[PDB]
RNA sequence: UUGACCUCAAAUCAGGUAGGAGUACCCGCUGAACUUAAGCAUAUCAAUAAGCGGAGGAAAAGAAACCAACCGGGAUUGCCUUAGUAACGGCGAGUGAAGCGGCAAAAGCUCAAAUUUGAAAUCUGGUACCUUCGGUGCCCGAGUUGUAAUUUGGAGAGGGCAACUUUGGGGCCGUUCCUUGUCUAUGUUCCUUGGAACAGGACGUCAUAGAGGGUGAGAAUCCCGUGUGGCGAGGAGUGCGGUUCUUUGUAAAGUGCCUUCGAAGAGUCGAGUUGUUUGGGAAUGCAGCUCUAAGUGGGUGGUAAAUUCCAUCUAAAGCUAAAUAUUGGCGAGAGACCGAUAGCGAACAAGUACAGUGAUGGAAAGAUGAAAAGAACUUUGAAAAGAGAGUGAAAAAGUACGUGAAAUUGUUGAAAGGGAAGGGCAUUUGAUCAGA
RNA sequence: GUCGAAUUUGGGUAUAGGGGCGAAAGACUAAUCGAACCAUCUAGUAGCUGGUUCCUGCCGAAGUUUCCCUCAGGAUAGCAG
RNA sequence: CGUGGAGGUCAGUGACGAAGCCUAGACCGUAAGGUCGGGUCGAACGGCCUCUAGUGCAGAUCUUGGUGGUAGUAGCAAAUAUUCAAAUGAGAACUUUGAAGACUGAAGUGGGGAAAGGUUCCACGUCAACAGCAGUUGGACGUGGGUUAGUCGAUCCUAAGAGAUGGGGAAGCUCCGUUUCAAAGGCCUGAUUUUAUGCAGGCCACCAUCGAAAGGGAAUCCGGUUAAGAUUCCGGAACCUGG
RNA sequence: CUAUCUAGCGAAACCACAGCCAAGGGAACGGGCUUGGCAGAAUCAGCGGGGAAAGAAGACCCUGUUGAGCUUGACUCUAGU
RNA sequence: AAACUUUCAACAACGGAUCUCUUGGUUCUCGCAUCGAUGAAGAACGCAGCGAAAUGCGAUACGUAAUGUGAAUUGCAGAAUUCCGUGAAUCAUCGAAUCUUUGAACGCACAUUGCGCCCCUUGGUAUUCCAGGGGGCAUGCCUGUUUGAGCGUCAUUU
């Protein structure tokens, strides 16, 4: 809203920091059934609902 | 032929315990038998493999090949022996994972704790 | 190889405070270096050394306070035994072994005897 | 739903009966547990027959008064006539029942007699002596069986 | 599980929506929404007539009928043709029933117990096991039933002076007290003619 | 004016305690309707679901104001019975206990009401010291509107006589139990197949170990374990077995006879009425209101009442282990169970992604290979990729990865075809094929 | 149509399901209204509709009687194995 | 007849290839089915005697998943409109620049904000997916950068109202009530300064708290600066509050 | 501006199997059956006769010992008073 | 005759059935009893050389201390190979600590990372203003302490 509470900004900061693809050195680990970031969010597809 | 109520004959539990064994239990899981000469010299049959042990491959395609342990890759349930490798098509070399139950220890890497382990298992002359 | 708690334990609190200050300066300069140098794992050692020095300092302080409070009742609650809350609320051994004078007399007079059948 | 010539049934299953269905799968486990508990209780208590001496007693309700059976405990009168105090009998392994009363000299004499036999067939260990281990026998009821007069 | 298939708030959409009337998961957004529920025909639904623990598992049998069967199985162990028909390679073996010395009851070691069984001629029936061992066909093999094999001799004794432990490691071999003879051992698979090796004390205690 | 007392306050006074979670089982409150009655209202569902309060390892109950009617049993609880019975019920649908008997487990008790009155003998706290789950001294305080000792109905108490018998806790090491550590057998012998031997064959070994798992395919003997024993470590506790300092105590308890007594719970019992509830029926329990006891009394004795007996207990105060419960928690062992649309919703970063304002709703999704050896290098292409080369046992295993069905589809091959196609009987023709 | 007042509208706030709110249409109360949504009771009941999974062999019906708050159902007798 | 699992047996089959699958190839059975050959495949499985069941599908507007014909079909036609050249690029109707033609026409298709969103802002790289054509472009993808306040807001005040306490109700979750039937008080100071406190002089109380980024309200402007911040940064010049 | 044709992109409804008639009989209005008429690949734009076309387990009517909204000295109750 | 349509086969597709796997579920049995104001369960936000999650943890942040074992961890990097050692480890064990903001949640509030008060201390002349550091301030109830109130009330002076 550009006049946001610190709580909202903090959740926004966490979302920005976790908005990234899978680290590519994962998928080299020994067993590693993890293929991709299945929790990837985008502002155009799914709303954070705060 | 188990008698105690504290041991399980369940295949699922056994496999879970094996595959989720921590590093300290994997050390024991990865024991290797001594060679004939070392079995005579130490009076014991098998020992948990160590990184500087010298081993001879007795099973598999690498049977007869010898070398020194490069790594005890406990996470992979395998050991890597120097100069027992796979040459790739790009010129690189990669270690061959071997299971210690398919090797014989031909020369132990000794220290105070290894000697104490020998004597605790019933080893003669260190 | 980082600091060792058993070596720190032989040092006075002044030396430990000084070592903590030096370790903090070292960590600050190491995280300055990390901005240029990629993949600098040496900072983990200094972080663990700072943790170890703080651990030993707190050990010494808490031991001194335990000595201060030795023997007298009313120790500080974080120095008292942390059993469960119900276990700390439970009757002590002296209580729940308290018996009336009547009960003491009668159970002294007629305890459970040891007797076997022999035919 | 009244069909062909069949007896009228009274199956009471109109409540949520499946919420309370106790299948005794643990019958054998509970038997093993009862035997284990008996063994540890026998080992825990001093050499002592795992149960108190019970009196002989007539069942009520003429359907059953023709037979005799073990009662709860010996009456105060029976214990006194056997020469013990109730407290000491309770400590040396005799069940005492202050509620039961003696109106039958036959039963009274029988209970006094089995009390005397118990006293003559038990050895009480002194609290401060040696009393060498006396080969605990587990059943007082088997040792002093109730006989039908 | 008594709640399997019913951990949903599904309701039927009713008629008028061109779909079957089976109850359907409400809500939206997940793919499970709108799916059939609670039906034995429905994926993820509750099975028809869910199995219940109060099914009858053990079966009462008249004590006298059980003893009739045990006596019949004991008598069948003495018929060489029934023993041969029931596997039990007794061809070059002396008179059946096979009664051995009571010394067998006191053998402590598996080596000498196996030697005694071979000497009294159960060698072919011991070798039937150690050679019939095969992986079980089907899903029972990962339900702690991984291997199958034939039944060897049933050694029957009057007193256990070590024979039980000496023989418990020999595959296929079973040991029984003559006092308590198991029908499940005397007629395996409801097939009469178990190959039984009686000690002399057990044989005289049978009467 | 001073000093109390009583009652009531305040303090960030000294020290504590309660809340919330979990909630499978447990103790209560509150409380339906769907349903059944072929309708439906009493009834049933059900003294259940939902809601609320409160515990524990169990809870609750529990040592009779019981059951009985017997030749009497004797706390409670649980099982088998009683018994689908007595009884309840539009006596319809339905419902429905208890006594006895067999068994599991067993365990018994304590306050009030008593003048210590030649001695508040009792106790919290503070403080100093100590051997600190506490002790001693001292000092405030609590308390006579009653804290100790003594008694609990089975009794028991006050007096008189007679004697006899018995006894407390800490030490040290075992033992019991709990949590743990470690050691403890036998082939990697030969031949064949295979990428791999753990397969088949031969010759052996151990077996109180041929459970189970791993290792490049079905491994007792390669590894871990398994079996049997040995050797330790740290605790809990006095359950009990010994050794030793203690020595409790002319303290405490029990026992006989004689005598005088013998306190035993009140807006409670009980009664009326109302409501609910129960099998309890002129009223089973519970609760509200009104009435409201007694002391050779009172309660119960399953048909209301008067009268006369009898039997059996002793309420209106309290504690108590086990046998009993346990879709929760922690730790274990199993299965004629399911085998990825199954089995929990979830075998996987599943109560996740995602939907909804919200309460809530809630998926899909396992498998290269023994090992990445995950395709160096060449070539065409802007590239993706292709063609080669190569790795591999296999690329008819290339991460769009085990097998790889069907629907549906491409190509090739064959055949037929004037407004369906498919089918039956029979034979021609073409293709194809077994049998002697 | 109306367009300067019974005006339009933001935000804050209050009213909650047999309840609200209604210049009243049973209107509106989050695409839901002649009783919202969510979960549970609940797999509610259905004399009614649909479906009900291998082969062969032998035998083989009834739609009629009486009674029923019965007339799309049941009991009963009959027919059948 | 067939299926999953179970006891027994055939010392059954099997990495020299189990199961599965495909096969207008063969055989047996009236049939349910059974057997064999060939191909594919890779680790188990079967005959018989019995045991057992979550045991046989064409349908249920059946459930889940997958796939068709329809069909390269319906269609991708509101908001006046595009064109030329160059550059870039493998590729340009759509990108960039220039030129032209137009439109919004200040009640804007302009410049800012509130709610909401949450990084979409900006730069660099970059086109597998997405932008229902395309794409070298993008609100996409990948990696980073970026939001600077005594003066602008919140913060403070009270509004409709919400809501502890004291009390009362309710079995209870909780409800009522908001100054009420309450012993609800701190801020001042002569003295005390054994210490600016306690005793001890004296003055004022019908009362928590929450509730507005549009109401009320202390105080900042201009110029410049960034890829992206500006009444916030820089330069200069002020002001208010507390001390 | 579509429709149309092209490059690119690319759904859905619906679908037992399908698709030429006349009469017959037939569940009394056939695409199939009988008897006749006939009948020649593959198609494009239109079209609205037919497919008793599609959309929806008819909302009217009846039945059910299925409800619900509403009313009333229906039966039985109940807050309040 | 092609094309087209249909049928079958082979190869290739589509799709993910079948088969075989199984660190999962489910049911049965056995044993045990241990959450929280000494701050629980739950939540938010952070923490790694390179992590988005899961898991672990709390500014001592995939952990510190202690003990045991005895040489690893591993995807890369780095370190180390003294590793015959108070010593590797994403090991086990776990008794000492740390434990952000919260939460029954406790100074008052909370759609605010809002606003006080007390004590010690540090800096700015500074008891008073501002700031930094440390330690505190919820409610009900109980025992006790201290200070009090009431002609409720006793005694004494009077
Ligand atoms: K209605
Ligand atoms: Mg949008
Ligand atoms: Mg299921
Ligand atoms: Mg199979
Ligand atoms: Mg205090
Ligand atoms: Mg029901
Ligand atoms: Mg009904
Ligand atoms: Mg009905
Ligand atoms: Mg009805
Ligand atoms: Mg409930
Ligand atoms: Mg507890
Ligand atoms: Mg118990
Ligand atoms: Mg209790
Ligand atoms: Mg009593
Ligand atoms: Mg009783
Ligand atoms: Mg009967
Ligand atoms: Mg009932
Ligand atoms: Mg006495
Ligand atoms: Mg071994
Ligand atoms: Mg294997
Ligand atoms: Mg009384
Ligand atoms: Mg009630
Ligand atoms: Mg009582
Ligand atoms: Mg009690
Ligand atoms: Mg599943
Ligand atoms: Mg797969
Ligand atoms: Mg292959
Ligand atoms: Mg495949
Ligand atoms: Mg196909
Ligand atoms: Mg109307
Ligand atoms: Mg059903
Ligand atoms: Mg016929
Ligand atoms: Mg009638
Ligand atoms: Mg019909
Ligand atoms: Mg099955
Ligand atoms: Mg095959
Ligand atoms: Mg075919
Ligand atoms: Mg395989
Ligand atoms: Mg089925
Ligand atoms: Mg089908
Ligand atoms: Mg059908
Ligand atoms: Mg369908
Ligand atoms: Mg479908
Ligand atoms: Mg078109
Ligand atoms: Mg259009
Ligand atoms: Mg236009
Ligand atoms: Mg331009
Ligand atoms: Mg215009
Ligand atoms: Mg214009
Ligand atoms: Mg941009
Ligand atoms: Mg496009
Ligand atoms: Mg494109
Ligand atoms: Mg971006
Ligand atoms: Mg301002
Ligand atoms: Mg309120
Ligand atoms: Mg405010
Ligand atoms: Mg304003
Ligand atoms: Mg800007
Ligand atoms: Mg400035
Ligand atoms: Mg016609
Ligand atoms: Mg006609
Ligand atoms: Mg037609
Ligand atoms: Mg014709
Ligand atoms: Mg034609
Ligand atoms: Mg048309
Ligand atoms: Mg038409
Ligand atoms: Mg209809
Ligand atoms: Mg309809
Ligand atoms: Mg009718
Ligand atoms: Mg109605
Ligand atoms: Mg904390």
């Amino acid at each position: 809203a550009a006049q946001k509470s610190f709580r909202i900004k903090q959740k926004m900061a966490k979302a920005k920091k976790q908005n990234r693809p899978l680290p590519q050195w994962i998928r080299l680990r020994t067993n590693n059934t993890i293929r991709y970031n299945a929790k990837r969010r985008n502002w155009r597809r799914t709303k954070m609902n705060i | 032929a188990k008698q105690s109520l504290d041991v399980s004959s369940d295949r699922r539990k056994a496999r879970k315990a094996y595959f989720t064994a921590p590093s300290s239990q994997r050390r024991v899981l990865l024991s290797a038998p001594l060679s004939k000469e070392l079995r005579a010299q130490y009076g014991i049959k098998a020992l948990p493999i160590r990184r500087d042990d010298e081993v001879l491959v007795v099973r598999g395609s690498k049977k007869g090949q010898e070398g020194k342990i490069s790594s005890v890759y406990r996470l992979k349930f395998a050991v890597q022996v120097d100069k027992v490798t796979k040459e790739k098509v790009n010129g690189a070399s990669v270690p061959i994972n071997l299971h210690p139950s398919k090797l014989v220890i031909t020369k132990l890497h000794l220290d105070k704790d290894r000697k104490a382990l020998i004597q605790r298992k019933g080893g003669k002359l260190e | 190889a980082g600091v060792k708690a058993y070596e720190l334990r032989t040092k006075s609190k002044e030396q430990l405070a000084s070592q903590l200050v030096d370790l903090k300066k070292e960590l600050a300069e190491l995280k300055v270096q990390k901005l240029s140098r990629p993949s600098l794992p040496k900072i983990k050692t200094v972080r663990k050394s700072i943790a170890c020095v703080l651990t030993v300092i707190n050990e010494q302080q808490r031991e001194a306070v335990r000595q201060l409070y030795k023997g007298k009742k009313y120790q500080p609650k974080d120095l008292r035994a942390k059993k469960t809350r119900a276990l700390r609320r439970a009757l002590t051994k002296f209580e729940a072994s308290q018996v009336t004078e009547k009960q003491r007399k009668k159970q002294i007079a007629f305890p459970q005897r040891k007797y076997a059948i022999k035919a | 739903a009244i069909s062909k010539n069949l007896p009228i049934l009274k199956n009471h299953f109109r409540k949520h009966w499946q919420e309370r269905v106790k299948v005794h799968f643990d019958q054998a486990g509970k038997k093993v547990s009862r035997r284990n508990a008996r063994a540890t209780r026998a080992a825990k208590i001093a050499p002592r027959p795992l149960d108190l001496l019970r009196p002989v007693v007539r069942a009520p309700t003429v359907k059953y008064n023709r037979k005799v059976r073990a009662g709860r405990g010996f009456t105060l009168a029976e214990v006194k006539a056997a020469g013990l105090t109730a407290a000491y009998a309770r400590t040396i392994g005799i069940a005492v029942d202050h509620r039961r009363q003696n109106r039958n000299q036959e039963i009274f004499d029988a209970n006094v007699q089995r009390l005397k036999e118990y006293q003559s067939k038990i050895i009480v260990f002194p609290r401060n002596g040696k009393a060498p281990e006396a080969e605990q026998v587990l059943s007082a009821a088997a040792t002093f069986p109730i006989a039908q007069p | 599980s008594e709640k399997a298939g019913h951990q949903t708030s599904a309701e039927s959409w009713g008629t008028g929506r061109a779909v079957a009337r089976i109850p359907r998961v409400g809500g939206g957004g997940t793919g499970r929404s709108g799916q059939g529920a609670f039906g034995n025909m429905c994926r993820g639904g509750r099975m028809f007539a869910p199995t219940k623990t109060w099914r009858k598992w053990n079966v009462k049998v008249n004590h006298n009928e059980k003893r009739y069967a045990t006596a019949s199985a004991i008598a069948a162990t003495a018929v060489a043709s029934l023993v041969l028909a029931r596997g039990h390679r007794v061809e070059k073996i002396p008179e059946i029933p096979l009664v051995v010395s009571t010394d067998l009851e006191s053998i402590q070691k598996t080596k000498e117990a196996v030697a005694a069984l071979k000497a009294v001629g159960a060698h072919s029936d011991l070798l039937k096991v150690l050679k019939s061992k095969k992986l079980r066909a089907g899903k029972g093999k990962y339900r702690n039933r991984r291997w199958t094999q034939r039944r060897g001799p049933l050694v029957v004794y009057a007193e256990d002076n070590g024979i039980v432990k000496a023989l418990r490691n020999v595959p296929g071999v079973e040991t029984a007290n003559v006092a308590s003879l198991n029908l499940l051992q005397l007629a395996p698979g409801a097939h009469l003619g178990r190959f039984v090796i009686w000690t002399e004390a057990a044989f005289t205690k049978l009467d």
